[PDB]
């Protein structure tokens, strides 16, 4: 909201693209971590 | 096609801010085209 209210749209679009790029990298790292942790948990559940 | 002032030439560009660009002709950010201009002080100028 600060970016949108402060910057003009042509530069605000670039800033939003950088922000959502970093956020989607964070999301996919979190998702892959959840995937490998779920693989470990599923192996433990199969053992149990 | 139109005739503007010498200081107003820059305003016709994607995302520019100005009097002409805001109140007379706004150009979209995702514009696919070209802008062409030339001086005409010998034609569009009366002696008075």
């Amino acid at each position: 909201n600060d970016i949108l209210s402060r910057l003009d749209p042509p530069e605000a679009e670039v800033q939003i693209d950088r922000l959502i790029t970093g956020r989607l990298q964070s999301l996919q790292t979190y998702v892959t971590q959840q995937l490998i942790r779920a693989a470990e948990i599923r192996a433990s559940a199969n053992l149990a | 096609s139109f005739v503007i002032r010498g200081d107003e030439v820059r305003q016709i560009a994607p995302g520019q801010t100005g009097k002409i660009a805001d109140y007379n002709y706004k150009l979209p950010d995702d514009f696919t085209g070209c802008v062409i201009a030339w001086n005409s002080n010998n034609l569009d100028s009366k002696v008075g």
